[PDB]
């Protein structure tokens, strides 16, 4: 009935931490533009998701070694719709971002790497916007499919898929999943308009 | 040519601070994206 414009979220993302197949802890809701997810035992705050004291009764040896290596972890930034991931950890962080994959022409399930001291724009809203634009023409179905683009997976030390020993994200010891609430809210407004 | 290789971070990652990548780009001054939506189904 009219255009549906993107709205900057109040909580740009929700982060769920997992240790293999186990969901560990509770969801962190990012309310600030920056936020770090690390392995330290400090109290968490609006900009810090400290995984150091999250207990898991099913924590095995591998997970224990991986957690000791997260260290400073990953710094996530939301800068005007664009989302960046910076490896503060001394170990690399592996990212499975549908948005980057679409951008670099990689297989939808491709997982890349962000080495220490480096960063990657894990989400480009402009690209997602263009993708959404062509999707509204493919009807309701395709538009709802975009829900996949609003999710990012990240492992703290070990990678997965392609020729790595581990193939599914659930196979990595320490990993988190981000839900970009901005894009999701936009999708909801588009879907309700249909 | 083709595209960056997922196995070579140097081809896609950066060491330029994100804020500076946002700058020299857009992200604050860039108006929020808008799509034109119908009304059917």
């Amino acid at each position: 009935l009219q255009p549906v414009t993107y709205s900057e979220p109040a909580f740009w993302c929700s982060i769920a931490y997992y240790e293999l197949n186990q969901r560990v802890g509770e969801t962190f809701h990012a309310s600030q533009p920056s936020l770090t997810v690390d392995g330290f035992t400090d109290p968490s705050n609006s900009e810090r998701f400290c995984l150091g004291l999250l207990s898991n009764v099913n924590r095995n040896a591998t997970v224990e070694m991986t957690r000791r290596h997260i260290g400073r972890g990953v710094r996530l930034y939301y800068i005007g719709g664009e989302v960046f991931a910076e490896c503060l950890s001394d170990s690399a962080i592996f990212v499975q971002s549908p948005n980057c994959n679409q951008r670099y022409g990689w297989h939808p399930a491709t997982v890349c790497k962000i080495p220490p001291g480096c960063n990657l724009k894990i989400f480009n809203n402009q690209e997602f916007a263009a993708l959404l634009a062509q999707s509204v023409n493919q009807g309701f179905e395709a538009v709802y499919q975009l829900t996949r683009m609003c999710t990012i997976r990240m492992s703290f030390v070990k990678g997965w898929g392609a020729e790595y020993r581990r193939q599914t994200v659930t196979s990595t010891p320490c990993w988190i999943e981000l839900h970009l609430n901005g894009p999701l809210q936009w999708l909801d407004k588009v879907l309700t308009q249909m | 040519s083709q595209s960056p290789n997922p196995n070579n971070p140097a081809e896609y990652c950066s060491t330029i601070p994100p804020l500076q990548q946002a700058q020299a780009s857009g992200a604050l001054s860039s108006p929020p994206p808008t799509v034109m939506v119908p009304v059917g189904v």
